């Protein structure tokens, strides 16, 4: 059944599992035309499929190629996502092989389902967690490759760097949504939080700065007021 | 004009004979139904007074044989025989007429209601649906489950309606799954037409028994594949013209038919409302569609 708030840990017990999020897969800039009429214009787009255990990231570049001459494209964006979900899966070794997926959004179940017909032990579940996975195109490195596509493309990432070396897949997890929840909240002010110290910087081979352990406490501090003044703005409260 | 007497009637038991209905008391002295048109299949049907669980009933074709009702005391129900002596058989119903002991099937000479209920019902597609080659009658109750409720348990009691399921491998062509899962066509005219049913007759035969089966023995499984057969036409966008036109008198007949009373629980309210106003055929059903408008517009 559905993942919520109640059954959270099952995310890092040792059954493989993936988190699938279709938002960034179709996306365009709405303008006007020469005649005043409306358009749109895609851009590349990714999906985000995550193994929230491992901190490995599948991310499939969307390439605007794909939309070319196809019609009801936010229906389409949806059954390409299980498409290329499916082919990620029948890639893999069998024992690499999810024994759930769980989609971000309960419109991808019934694409992922009938895509997946083939592997009838993998349970698709959608969750009640609001995560904050459109925030991945807030991660300079991820937009960057996605961006600069000129073709499909699928780029490997681990999206928690080398942090399990020193904390649990729970905590990592946290980490992770904290600082999607304040990317999505308040961009600009999120990134300024994570470069306000030049001395802090990112390696070639990570996506997040490389804070110390008291840094990171610090910093998920920030993140946390961060949100809360924001939600003291949006409701007045 | 065949005739299926009654040795007796020792409990209090409402009988149904197709959509037509009496009230038998306690040993009243009823001998069965004469004047049964000969050319369809027929149905008769019980709910006993003391118990109302339990619809029960026998899909029956006269030219097919010489049937009675005869109830049994030890297994508490009415129960269809053949009787196998022509001459015996010519005897006890002349008799019984003699003494006016039978209710007459009593149709009204304008009335093709029953005919157009059963125009696509056969009884040897009937026999496949309902196994028990022993007996050329079949044996029906509200509480038979079906092959595909049984998948998701006593398989000689089953009723085997064709298994039609929109997420499995027969509906959907690898390589096909977004147009197969919008457009039925494909799962409608290859696998089920050309492939499984042959042709659209016996596909509207299986149609139409499930309604019946569905409407006089409140029989879940049979309103599912009811629903099912109609949704798979709907959500087809290549459909021959001739199937939606035969579509819409079936449909429109099965709705003019249903109690009013019963549309809560026999009608469902996703498959109606996606049928008339959101498939394909949204706009190829108008008779049913006024029908269904100006006698059920609360489902709607």
């Amino acid at each position: 059944g559905a993942m919520n708030s109640s059954n959270y840990a099952e995310l890092f017990n040792n059954d493989i599992k993936l988190f699938v999020d279709d938002t960034n897969v179709y996306r365009v800039t709405v303008h006007k035309t020469f005649e005043g009429n409306v358009a749109t214009k895609a851009i590349n787009g990714c999906i985000f499929t995550l193994n929230p255990k491992t901190g490995h990231l599948f991310l499939k570049i969307i390439h605007t190629s794909v939309w070319a001459g196809q019609k009801r494209l936010s229906q389409l964006a949806k059954w390409k996502t299980a498409e290329e979900v499916s082919a990620l899966v029948r890639s893999l070794p069998k024992e690499e092989q999810p024994k759930q997926i769980i989609v971000t959004r309960k419109a991808m179940l019934d694409p992922l389902e009938v895509h997946m017909l083939d592997f009838p032990n993998i349970a698709i579940r959608p969750t009640e967690l609001r995560l904050p996975f459109s925030a991945a195109m807030s991660i300079d490195k991820l937009s960057d490759v996605v961006m600069k596509a000129t073709e499909p493309q699928m780029v490997l990432f681990n999206i928690y760097d080398d942090w399990l070396d020193r904390i649990s897949s729970y905590t990592a997890f946290s980490r992770l949504t904290l600082l999607l929840r304040a990317l999505k909240t308040n961009e600009e002010s999120a990134k300024m939080i994570l470069l306000s110290d030049p001395t802090i910087t990112i390696k070639s081979y990570h996506l997040w700065p490389s804070f110390t352990d008291e840094q990171w406490i610090t910093i998920e501090s920030q993140m946390r007021d961060l949100i809360l003044t924001e939600y003291g703005r949006k409701y007045n409260v | 004009m065949n005739t299926v007497p009654f040795t007796s009637a020792p409990i209090e038991v409402t009988i149904g004979i197709d959509q037509y209905s009496f009230n038998v008391k306690e040993n009243q002295p009823f001998h069965g139904i004469k004047d049964i048109p000969i050319g369809h299949v027929h149905v008769i049907h019980f709910q006993h007074a003391d118990n109302s669980s339990m619809r029960y009933g026998y899909w029956f074709d006269c030219r097919m044989g010489n049937f009675y009702i005869q109830y049994d005391p030890k297994d508490g129900l009415y129960k269809m025989m053949e009787e196998r002596d022509g001459a015996k058989f010519e005897n006890i119903v002349h008799n019984f007429k003699e003494r006016q002991m039978m209710v007459s099937y009593p149709k009204i000479d304008e009335d093709d209601t029953w005919y157009n209920l059963t125009e696509f019902v056969q009884m040897d597609k009937i026999r496949k649906i309902v196994r028990k080659d022993e007996n050329q009658f079949s044996y029906v109750d509200s509480s038979m489950t079906t092959v595909q409720e049984n998948e998701l348990s006593d398989p000689a009691h089953s009723l085997n309606y064709t298994v039609i399921n929109f997420k499995s491998r027969e509906a959907i062509r690898p390589g096909h799954e977004m147009e197969d899962f919008l457009d039925k066509s494909y799962y409608l005219n290859t696998v089920m037409l050309q492939g499984i049913f042959k042709n659209s007759s016996n596909y509207f035969g299986e149609l139409q028994f499930a309604f019946l089966n569905a409407m006089f023995f409140g029989n879940y499984g049979s309103s599912l594949q009811w629903h099912a057969m109609i949704e798979l036409i709907c959500s087809s966008a290549t459909v021959p013209k001739h199937m939606l036109d035969k579509l819409d008198e079936i449909l429109y007949y099965q709705i003019k038919t249903l109690p009013e009373q019963y549309s809560d629980i026999l009608l469902n309210e996703r498959v109606w409302n996606i049928c008339l106003y959101s498939s394909f055929q949204k706009n190829s059903l108008h008779n049913t569609e006024k029908i269904m408008e100006n006698k059920y517009p609360e489902l709607l």
